Order: C-alpha cells, then structure tokens, then sequence
C-alpha cells in the first residue's frame, strides 16, 4: 500500500 | 504510351512510357526537351538492353538482381556507367554495392587479384601506410 | 566485354570521382584499411575522398552510441581537419566503446546522488531525462526538474492534489499521472499548468503519448486512449475494458496499444482500431513494469521474474530469474535489459543473450548494482548511463563512462 503505482488483484 | 530509346549503335527499341521515366535524364529529356526519339550517345545497344531489363522487373539489393549482375567486370563497369549517365539511382546503388561485396574481407594482395591490379607502392610507401594501421 | 577492370582507378580516370568514393564507403573499417594499400590510386581516392570521415559520420547517423560519443567526447565538432586525423581517430573510438563495454560488464561506474529532501512524504516515484535536464514525479505531489550537470532543482511544479505517480515529456509538454485520479498537461520550458483531465475514477498509474495520441491506464482497470489536437485540445477516442485489477502501465507504438495489468495478465490492442487482439498470459502474479518496442515486450512481475515475449504470436521468449522481490521497473534498449527491484537493487541483463535460447540462464545477468537503501520506482538508460528513482528519496545517475 506504500507503492501507489503499482496495485495487485485485490 | 511508347517512347523510342536511341542507343548509341543506332538499334531502337520501344519502351512503356513510365518504366523509361525511371531514368531522371531520360524522363527530363522528355518532359523539358520534348525530344522523341530519345538519343544516348553514351549507351549501346547491348548496355541499353540489359538496363531496360533491370528497370522492368523494378517498375536492400535482392536475389533477381544478384543473378542479373553474375557479369563480367568489363560489363559490370560499362553497367556503372550506363546507370551514372541516365541517372537510374537504384541502379547505380545495386552495382557500386556488388563492388564494395567484392573488395570487403580481403587482404590488400586478395583484391589485387580480384580485380588485376598491381602493387605500386615502394617497400618504404608500404610500410608508412601500413603503420598507420 | 573486358574480363576484369580496376574500378577505383577507372572512375576517377573518367571525371566519375564520386562513384569510386560512393564504392568504397561500403566498406567496414578494415575493409577500408585494405583498400588503402591495395596502390597507390586507391589510397588517394580514399584519402582525397576524406572515407574516414564519412566512415566516422556514416557511424554517428546509424548507432546511438556513436554520436553519443561525438556529443561527449567532442570529436564531434568536427564532423559535418586532414583525412589523416580521421583515419587516426577511429581506433580511439573503438578503444573508447571497448572500454565502455567493459565497465558495463564489470560494473565500473561513478555515481552522482540527487537527495531529493522531500519535507513530508519521501519518494521519486517516477522520472524522465535528456541531457539537460531531469523530470521527476514525487509522493509529495511535485514535480521537480533537475539540472542535468550542476544537480540542483530548477522547478517546482505543484498542481496535483496527490502522488505523482508517472510522467513523460516530449519537446513542449510534460504529461504527468497522479493519485488524485487526475492527467495533467504542463509547458515543458515555462511549467505552467495548460490543461487537466478529468476522467479516470482511481489513481492514474501509467501514461504514454507520441503524435498526437495519448494512452493512460488507472487503477479503476480501465484504459483511455486520447488525441491530441494540443495541448489545450485532448479529446477521448475510445475507452479500452477488459482488465479485472488495476492496469499498471501502457505502451504502444503504430501497430499495437500494450496494457499490464494486477489481474495477472499482458493484453494486446489494436491502436487504429482500440481492439482486442491478444492477452500474452504467463506470469504467476501480477505485472509492475513493461517497455514495448518493434515485436518485443519485456515485463516484471510480483513473481520476482521478468518475461520477454514476441507481440505478434503472444510467445514467451525467456524467463529471467534472479531478483529477489518484485520486479518494479524495467527498460530495454539495443543491448541490454536494466531492471530495479523492491529489494533496492538494479540488474543489467545481457539481451542479446537472452534472445538466443541456446545461451544458459546463468550467464543472463551481467551485473546486480546496489545503491539504493529503498525500492526502486522508475530507471531510464542508454548507452553511457542509468538514471534511477526510488522510495528512498533520491535520484542516482550511474555513469559508465
Ligand atoms: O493469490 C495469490 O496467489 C497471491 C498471494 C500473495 C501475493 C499475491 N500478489 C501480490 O502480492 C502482488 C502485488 O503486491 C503489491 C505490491 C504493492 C502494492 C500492492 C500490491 C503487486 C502486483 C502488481 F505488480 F500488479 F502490482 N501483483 C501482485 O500479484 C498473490
């Protein structure tokens, strides 16, 4: 969730 | 259209308007001169064949061509001059490529033979140009 | 007629100079040594008709990395002064590839460190550069601009409302992607704001534009494909859907739009027509990064692999293995792969190699570079040198030269 440019399936 | 070819001899031949035309000198001769037919002084009958030939079947140098160009030198350079004089650029290119395949990879002394050359250099000549490399 | 005949001699006989020179510009450098001492005529031709030069100058027009040397070295300012100062220079040239090739190999680099001195949310999620200047996208909602050789911040762009998150620029815009769900259209000399759109529902995660087209992608895994009359005048084409998690980057070029997603999956579009064409499946967890160029796509996954594959049949090509956390960014030129990690580290990957199934896995990775105390975000290279951006606040320039 610290990444904000990358998300998984979720 | 048709428009006559004049080769040098004096033999005719009739070519399709727009082939012709790939041939900037002759196209010119046309369209600004309005000459019909067209004189070429510096190409014979047997040079002017072979180059209607080459610029039909041409209405990055491929397989047609290389068959086309398995001529002798002598023809190869009468070809060269052919292609200069009319201004055939892909022409001229596929020939000036087919010397340079000829030279590359070859020590001085392979191309000497390739095309019967003499060696001209002094022993010292030699050496200056050849520690420079 | 005549059996043989010595062109190189001939021509220039005949007043025909330039075809004899046009000949031997053909030829690769020892070809054009050989010719040189083949007599007397022929090295007078070459010489007379300055073939190292043009052999120098045919280099800088046909590989990145020789005008990149022109550029850098200086020997440039010559180009476009005796034939013999050419014909010297060319080995100096080579050595200085060689020798670059080399640092490459081993790893041999100096570094430049920009600490970016975010006040509260620290990052450099995404950047850009050329030889003046370095763009970049940070957590704290700015985008700074960086001199290229003195290091120091030369603007401050503030605009966006959360993290900005992805960016490009061309010669008069940068286009910058934000977590505020918002694209935002900025002068590239001046840094005004020229334009906004409003449209994707979630944080715009990737973008790309050239010619007058723009692709973004969102976490709302949706698609939007844009033209660009201007920079005031962005109309949406077509939205593309298909995706079921967030879509984490889009490339395309003429033939294809080139969409990754968290569901696991690549999809292929047709960029006139904005149609399916394809999924390239084959990761086991998520795709981070992607770059798409020609038939190649190469991509990183949450499965710590990156994939190449071939666009046309959907193939995967090879398997990289070796990172140790998620694949986060990756970027690919001529010659190699370079690939950061969430772990902090970089890879330079042999390409060639890895196009080649024949050469062994082992032998892929050519060097793992560690500089970075956070995870890697957004790197750019070519042939003298990596740009690199990471959680942990800086900008590293890694020169190979
Ligand atoms: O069900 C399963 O077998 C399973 C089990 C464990 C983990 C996962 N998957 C992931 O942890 C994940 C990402 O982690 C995140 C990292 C940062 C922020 C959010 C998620 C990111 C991506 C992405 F590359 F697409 F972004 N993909 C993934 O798959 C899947």
């Amino acid at each position: 969730y610290l990444d904000s440019g990358i998300h998984s399936g979720a | 259209p048709s428009i006559k070819l004049q080769s040098s001899d004096g033999e005719i031949f009739e070519v399709d308007v727009e082939i012709a035309k790939q041939s900037v000198t002759i196209k010119t001769m046309l369209e600004d001169l309005g000459m019909d037919p067209v004189p070429l002084p510096n190409v014979n009958a047997a040079i002017l064949k072979k180059v209607i030939q080459w610029c039909t079947h041409h209405k990055d140098i491929p397989v047609w061509d290389q068959e086309f160009l398995k001529v002798d030198q002598g023809t190869l350079f009468e070809l060269i001059l052919a292609a200069n004089y009319l201004d055939i650029k892909g022409l001229l290119d596929v020939t000036c490529k087919t010397v340079a395949n000829m030279i590359k990879g070859k020590t001085p002394e392979e191309i000497r033979k390739t095309f019967n050359i003499k060696n001209d250099f002094t022993e010292e000549e030699e050496a200056q140009v050849r520690k420079e490399n | 007629s005549m059996l043989q005949r010595d062109f190189i001699t001939a021509l220039p006989a005949r007043g025909l100079d330039h075809i004899a020179e046009n000949i031997l510009s053909y030829l690769d450098a020892k070809s054009l040594c050989a010719a040189e001492l083949v007599c007397k005529e022929w090295y007078r031709v070459t010489s007379d008709g300055m073939l190292w030069k043009k052999l120098i100058e045919r280099m800088v027009r046909t590989d990145s990395l020789w005008r990149g040397l022109a550029e850098r070295r200086g020997w440039g300012q010559y180009l476009f002064p005796p034939n013999s100062f050419y014909r010297a220079l060319y080995p100096k040239i080579i050595q200085d590839i060689e020798t670059i090739e080399s640092n490459w190999r081993c790893g041999r680099h100096s570094l430049q460190r920009i600490h970016c001195r975010s006040e509260t949310s620290k990052g450099v999620y995404c950047l850009q550069y050329d030889d003046q200047k370095i763009v970049s996208g940070l957590r704290d909602n700015t985008i700074k601009i960086w001199d290229k050789n003195t290091l120091e911040c030369k603007r401050i762009l503030t605009g966006h409302t959360g993290s900005v998150l992805c960016l490009q620029y061309d010669e008069r815009v940068i286009i910058t992607g934000s977590s505020d769900s918002t694209v935002r259209v900025w002068d590239v000399n001046t840094g005004e704001m020229l334009n906004t759109l409003i449209h994707h529902c979630e944080a715009v995660l990737h973008l790309r534009f050239n010619n007058g087209m723009m692709v973004t992608c969102s976490k709302d895994r949706s698609i939007a494909v844009w033209d660009m009359a201007s920079p005031t005048d962005i109309t949406l084409r077509r939205v593309l859907v298909g995706h079921r998690a967030a879509v984490n980057v889009v490339d395309f070029d003429d033939k294809y739009i080139v969409s990754a997603s968290g569901d696991r999956t690549i999809k292929v579009w047709n960029t006139s027509t904005c149609e399916f064409v394809r999924t390239l499946n084959g990761h086991k967890r998520g795709i981070a990064c992607l770059q798409y160029r020609d038939r190649l796509v190469v991509s990183g996954s949450s499965d710590n692999t990156i994939r190449l594959w071939d666009i046309e049949c959907g193939a995967c090509l090879r398997v990289l293995e070796g990172h140790e956390e998620l694949v986060r960014c990756i970027r690919f030129d001529n010659k190699r792969i370079v690939s950061g990690a969430y772990d902090g580290k970089i890879k330079v990957w042999d390409l060639v190699a890895a196009l080649d199934p024949r050469a062994p896995a082992g032998t892929l990775c050519l060097r793992t570079l560690v500089e970075h105390s956070g995870r890697v975000f957004r790197l750019q290279f070519d042939e003298f040198q990596i740009v690199s951006s990471s959680h942990d606040d800086t900008i590293l320039i890694w020169d190979f030269l």
